[PDB]
């Protein structure tokens, strides 16, 4: 299966510092399946925008501790050095070792450096801030800042930003994790109040203070744990249901086919 | 300030710089690339000298900054600079090439490519060429509407395409691409990759026919 909130992620970013490339993984025709041709991002869509730039990229970093996504003889028939560089797992961040391995990988490679993970935001960032910082002599709060503006907040992990701090600058002056765009969670699973009549002094509440309060206090006064929408969900009746209306006192009332 | 290869040893016929001639006629200082483990496997390929490692590893190993002395007197500083013998080294016929000068006229014609006759009384006349020589080809091109053949040595002849046919590149910066030519000025050959739509203009000399399909 494609990775998780894959389809919406842009492929790239902007260079960072002129040398890296972020990207999130490519995902080789094997998966055309489950891709449509808007969204995908073969190894050979990205080396032809390279030719079509006149851009050469030197060396490509993959990061994800995998080989599933794609060929990476896609990328080496070009001409371009492929090194997949295992990152500690678990979910946690790169270690010193790791950010080591990556430093000696790629102090010795103008040409751009593509970096990559799934989705080329939490490792992909935190390993070209590691480089901007001990190697271009950058400081690491203009690594984080340069990383989010180029890469959509590049990193959005808030350990990882704390490591990063830890290691190179002060710890309590770590940045809290950026608020997430709405593209993020589009796949995890109405704007019209009444279908087909417009209907006067109705309007959606959109305004972020407000929205999650009325939807705070409706949680509060249902006692419902969960998240969504707290009233009561009727269900259809089966021949094993209508045995319930023995067993107990019932009210009916005609339903109408309207909107909850 | 020539060039060598050595005759005997493990470093035989490898490039070496000739750096200080001595006047006596019996050695000379020539500049090598080492080809040794650095006393870690034996109890290879050439690559750069490294001093830390010799210095990690121990051994026969003596340090004077850049200049070292190792494993049987190898003299190296920065590089190995040691004395060799002019008999041991053929000091005539060499010839390295544009790498090798980093670490320290041309004729080819092939059968099928299509030529003109640039100069003398058969001027202006294309052939398909059939066999190649070395210097003096005297060439046998089967030319337009004419069933003889006829002779042209490599002075007089040069590769004339026609506007709109296979061509790939020999040498060069543009060499390894194909593509279609489109407009033949007096030497510059312009045209367009089958990868990319870049202009690319090269030099008549460096053009030959050839139809297979490009790699990529
Ligand atoms: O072959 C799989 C699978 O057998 C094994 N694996 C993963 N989770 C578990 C588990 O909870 N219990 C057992 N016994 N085995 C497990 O791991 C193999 C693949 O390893 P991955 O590299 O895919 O692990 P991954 O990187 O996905 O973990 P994470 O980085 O997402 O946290």
């Amino acid at each position: 299966k494609i990775p998780p909130r894959w389809l919406n992620c842009p492929r790239r970013g902007q260079p960072v510092a002129g040398r890296f490339l972020p990207l999130k993984t490519m995902l080789g025709p094997r998966y055309d399946s489950q891709v449509a041709e808007e969204n995908r991002f073969h190894p050979s869509m990205l080396s032809n925008y390279l030719k079509s730039l006149k851009v050469k990229m030197g060396l490509l970093v993959d990061l994800t501790n995998t080989s599933r996504f794609y060929d990476r003889n896609d990328i080496e028939k070009e001409g371009i050095k492929y090194i997949k560089l295992q990152c500690k797992g678990h979910g946690e961040c790169p270690t010193t070792e790791n950010t080591e391995t990556f430093i000696r990988l790629c102090e010795r490679f103008p040409e751009l450096i593509g970096v990559h993970c799934t989705h080329g935001f939490n490792r992909t960032g935190f390993l070209i801030c590691a480089f901007l910082v001990e190697k271009m002599d950058w400081s690491i709060e203009a690594a984080v800042a340069t990383f989010a503006q180029a890469r959509p907040p590049g990193i959005y992990k808030g350990d990882y930003l704390k490591e990063l701090f830890r290691r190179y600058g002060d710890i309590e002056e770590a940045p809290p994790p950026p608020l997430l765009p709405d593209w993020c969670f589009e796949d995890d699973e109405g704007a019209i109040f009444l279908e087909g009549v417009t209907v006067k002094g109705v309007t959606q509440v959109t305004t972020q203070p407000k929205l999650g309060e009325v939807q705070q206090k409706c949680h509060q006064f249902c006692g419902w744990e969960g998240s969504g929408f707290p009233g009561a969900q009727p269900v259809s009746m089966d021949k094993q249901n209508i045995k319930l209306l023995d067993l107990k006192p019932y009210k009916v009332s005609w339903k109408a086919d309207g909107t909850r | 300030k020539s060039w060598v290869r050595l005759k005997r040893g493990i470093y035989k016929d490898d490039i070496a710089q000739v750096d200080y001639v001595e006047p006596s006629q019996n050695t000379i200082s020539l500049k090598m690339i080492p080809r040794i483990d650095y006393d870690r496997i034996k109890a290879p390929p050439q690559r750069l000298f490294d001093a830390e490692k010799i210095r990690s590893l121990g051994g026969d190993v003596a340090s004077d900054g850049d200049f070292l002395i190792f494993e049987g007197n190898r003299y190296s500083r920065k590089f190995l600079f040691k004395s060799f013998a002019m008999s041991a080294v053929i000091t005539e016929g060499v010839k390295p090439t544009l790498s090798e000068l980093e670490k320290f006229r041309e004729h080819n014609f092939q059968p099928g490519d299509n030529v003109e006759v640039c100069e003398g009384e058969l001027i202006n006349l294309q052939g398909k060429i059939l066999s190649v020589d070395g210097n003096k080809i005297t060439i046998m091109p089967k030319h337009e509407d004419l069933k003889d053949m006829l002779e042209f040595p490599a002075q007089e002849l040069r590769k004339y395409f026609k506007m709109g046919d296979h061509v790939k590149v020999i040498a060069g910066r543009f060499e390894g691409d194909t593509g279609l030519i489109v407009r033949v000025e007096e030497n510059f050959v312009i045209l367009f990759s089958d990868l990319t739509m870049h202009e690319l203009k090269v030099l008549p000399r460096d053009l030959q026919l050839c139809s297979e399909t490009a790699s990529g």
